[PDB]
């Protein structure tokens, strides 16, 4: 039909994914977005639908979780990571199931990433791969996991949810991960195993 | 393992008892005021929408009643019940509303079903509609099925209605393809312009694309002020603009221009001793000889016929059974002339041994063919439709009779045996004696030329030749086909470049096949000497191949690599 | 096999009675010989010599 009218889907739409955003998807109605999504790709324009999800969300990942993890980088930097990893995830569940549907036709036929690889791309671009987060998150992780080997005990389960959002974070396999988390590790075990080892070889004996 | 079948009727069986008996109902489907009481188990295991409806966490994961908009009733009814009894009852005209709301609830394996069944119906009148609803919902291989089928239907008929009813990108898509079958560049032109025409100025910023892709040997020609005279009033941005246009986009000419009267041969001798037989043709006019894709599943025994309409038809023919090992099967097929493949359609109701394949008002007829039946009717004489994609049976043949040939003149069939000709009426399904012929000749073949039957050969065949008047209704003789004696002649009765010619090959004694086809004349009842086939380009066909006339693109096909 | 030109192609499928002849030749039977040269005796014939033939005969004994 005409400019306006796709236009205002495509605006009441946003509205309503926001809205979902901000911990408010008790009060939305499901099957009018799954009918505007069903009107807005039919007139085959989904080109437009893909751009403004990928604008929509980096914007509210700018300007939310990409603000909490600079607030809060001292007080528990790590639990509130977990928790807007979380929230992203259990947010983007439902976004992704009324995208799913407009994902079928897209990929298929335009070749490109679903709509959940998309926001775990984006998510890695912005939060994770940030110039300040970036250092933050492997200063901070370097710092607990030498003061565990030290002989004091932390909390480890945090640790496990860390690294298996950074897995999942990869999308592809242990490409990311890996080299993110294991390259500043092994060179931080590499020295500590080299001092431990320089000074047990003259503080004791082969027995 | 696999999983047990008899547990899996037993409790398939309860899942439709569950349903008919409205016992362990939880959620209830509304749809325009119709209860639908069914499972959240049984309707998201079909549809990957449900599976996102209720395992989602909204509103409706809790609440019991959802009023599904934006369906049909019974095409929801006739999937919720497939869903529980797995049999889907597919009509010819419920199938575009089912395939609508299986892309809308997203349910994998009706729509494979109703796509295949798409696949199967795709035809002249509906290749338009089920074009555009190939491109509502995304259908590629639906769509290009359709397309490859649109591309030549829309070219003989671009009178459908639902053509002017087209978005922009389709046509663009359409007319700017390689694959359009046209005998010439200006009726595609000139449907391009009725298109335009059809509605009001905004056709106008759709023009400037439209001529886009249509090749210049009509942009400077008439059909340019015809647009001036449609055109808006005082608009100065289209008529300069055409004017210094028409520079770019390369002409250069199409793909359908290159139909040549082509005599196409079938079972002819194999080159390599791997395979039983091939399929060749001799291009009267290349003086080369192209190959052509093998009979399905080397389907031996077969007939063949080419319409007005200028389309390939089999029918008929046996397949080596899984030494001497044959076995009859029924199945029809129809040739591509651009993919060079061979099309599955409708099968036949009786297996048939080289059936005579005859068409008239669009129907294709098989007379006799050696039906497996042999009860008093020991004939089958069945029609088929190309507009239902279906056959039906006709009235019977008065006589049995075997290794026959049938040809059509004035709207009706002629169908010749032995010494016994009858002629079937079409619109009312009756048959007429017809003149006797005073020679007994059988194993030959006969082309239909006009308003005469032209019976050549008959027995190794002979020179006879007996002219039949439908007009007249009298066999008479003309003369006889001057032939080297003591040979053995392969007569083959066609008619090409509107006169009757004849394709004779002769094999001299302890001497290789030599072919030469002559031309004869209808007024001086003389054959004369139109063109010889060397043998360095055609070698030995065999004894029981056929020939027909029909039109090939030589640019689609390939020669034959052979050595002379 | 320094060989000719298509002559050979040609000519084998020419002369089939005089490979006749010598196939009936290598079965060495003059009594089966002979009734092959009285049932193909005119094609000899086209010879300007038949005397040729019974040439083959004595030589065969």
């Amino acid at each position: 039909m005409d400019e306006k009218y796709v236009n205002s889907i495509w605006d009441l739409l946003k509205n309503a994914i926001q809205e979902i955003q901000r911990k408010n998807n008790s009060g939305l109605s499901f099957e009018e977005l799954y009918r505007n999504a069903y009107t807005m790709v039919l007139h085959k324009h989904g080109e437009k639908l893909y751009t403004g999800l990928r604008e929509v969300v980096t914007e509210h990942l700018i300007n939310k979780v990409r603000e909490d993890v600079l607030n809060s980088l001292n007080n528990n930097f790590l639990q509130t990571l977990n928790q807007a990893w979380n929230d992203h995830q259990t947010a983007m569940v439902m976004i992704r199931d009324i995208l799913m549907y407009m994902d079928r036709v897209y990929v298929q036929q335009n070749n490109v990433e679903n709509v959940y690889n998309l926001g775990l791309i984006i998510f890695r671009d912005q939060v994770v791969r940030y110039g300040c987060i970036r250092d933050h998150l492997r200063q901070t992780l370097l710092d607990m996991i030498a003061r565990e080997r030290k002989g004091e005990v932390v909390d480890r389960g945090a640790i496990r949810n860390a690294c298996q959002m950074l897995m999942i974070l990869g999308l592809e396999g242990r490409s990311v991960y890996e080299e993110d988390f294991e390259a500043p590790f092994l060179e931080m075990s590499a020295e500590f195993f080299q001092m431990e080892s320089q000074k047990f070889l003259a503080e004791n004996s082969a027995s | 393992r696999q999983i047990n079948t008899e547990y899996a009727v037993s409790l398939l069986e309860q899942l439709k008892l569950f349903y008919e008996q409205q016992l362990f109902t939880d959620i209830v489907l509304i749809v325009e005021g119709t209860e639908f009481p069914c499972h959240k188990m049984v309707l998201a295991t079909c549809s990957s929408y449900f599976r996102a409806m209720f395992m989602s966490g909204l509103s409706e994961s809790k609440q019991t009643h959802v009023h599904l908009r934006n369906v049909d009733a019974a095409t929801l009814q006739i999937i919720i019940t497939y869903a529980y009894t797995g049999n889907l009852a597919m009509n010819d005209s419920t199938v575009e509303q089912l395939y609508e709301t299986a892309c809308f609830l997203q349910v994998e394996d009706v729509l494979q079903r109703c796509r295949e069944y798409l696949i199967k119906k795709i035809n002249a009148e509906n290749c338009v509609r089920l074009l555009s609803f190939a491109d509502l919902f995304s259908c590629e291989e639906l769509k290009q099925s359709a397309k490859r089928m649109v591309e030549h239907k829309f070219t003989a008929v671009y009178h459908q209605d639902a053509f002017m009813q087209l978005s922009h990108d389709l046509l663009i898509d359409i007319l700017s393809s390689d694959n359009l079958n046209v005998e010439k560049e200006e009726t595609v032109r000139e449907a391009a312009m009725l298109w335009l025409e059809y509605n009001t100025e905004s056709r106008s910023q759709y023009l400037s694309s439209v001529l886009s892709q249509i090749r210049i040997d009509a942009l400077s020609e008439v059909t340019q002020r015809a647009w001036f005279q449609g055109l808006p009033p005082n608009d100065k941005s289209v008529v300069v603009q055409g004017l210094y246009k028409s520079m770019p986009k390369f002409f250069k000419p199409r793909l359908g221009m290159t139909k040549e009267e082509m005599m196409i041969f079938i079972e002819a001798s194999s080159e390599n001793p791997c395979s039983l037989y091939s399929s060749v043709c001799y291009s009267p006019q290349a003086e080369k000889v192209y190959k052509l894709c093998s009979p399905p599943a080397d389907l031996h025994k077969v007939g063949t016929v080419v319409t007005p309409d200028n389309d390939i038809y089999i029918a008929g023919g046996q397949v080596p059974l899984k030494q001497t090992a044959f076995r009859t099967v029924n199945c029809f097929y129809w040739f591509d002339a651009q993919q060079n493949t061979w099309f599955p359609k409708t099968p036949m109701l009786f297996v048939r041994i080289k059936p005579s394949l005859v068409c008239c008002e669009g129907y294709i007829y098989a007379i006799g063919g050696d039906s497996v039946g042999g009860e008093l009717n020991r004939r089958t004489v069945e029609r088929y439709d190309t507009e239902k994609d279906e056959w039906t049976m006709v009235s019977p043949l008065p006589c049995a009779w075997q290794w026959s040939a049938a040809v059509v003149v004035h709207d009706c069939i002629y169908v010749m045996t032995l010494n016994l000709m009858y002629c079937y009426f079409p619109r009312s399904d009756s048959w007429v004696e017809m003149a006797m012929r005073q020679t007994s000749r059988s194993f030959a073949s006969a082309a239909a030329f006009g308003d005469k039957i032209f019976y050549i050969g008959g027995l190794g065949s002979s020179v006879t030749v007996e002219i039949y008047d439908v007009n007249k209704n009298e066999w008479k003789m003309a003369a006889n086909i001057p032939a080297k004696r003591y040979s053995d002649p392969c007569v083959r009765a066609v008619v090409i470049s509107n006169s009757l010619c004849v394709f004779m090959r002769e094999t001299h004694l302890n001497e290789r096949a030599k072919y030469v086809t002559y031309q004869y004349d209808l007024e001086l009842d003389r054959w004369s000497l139109r063109q010889h086939i060397s043998e360095r380009v055609l070698w030995d066909l065999g004894r029981d191949f056929r020939c027909t006339v029909g039109k090939l693109y030589p640019s689609c096909l390939e020669e034959s690599p052979w050595k002379p | 096999k320094y060989t000719s030109q298509i002559v050979g192609r040609f000519i084998k499928p020419l002369s089939n009675a005089y490979h006749e002849l010598a196939q009936v030749y290598s079965t060495n039977n003059p009594s089966e010989l002979r009734n092959l040269v009285n049932k193909h005796s005119e094609t000899f014939t086209r010879d300007n010599n038949m005397g040729l033939v019974k040439q083959c005969l004595s030589s065969l004994y």
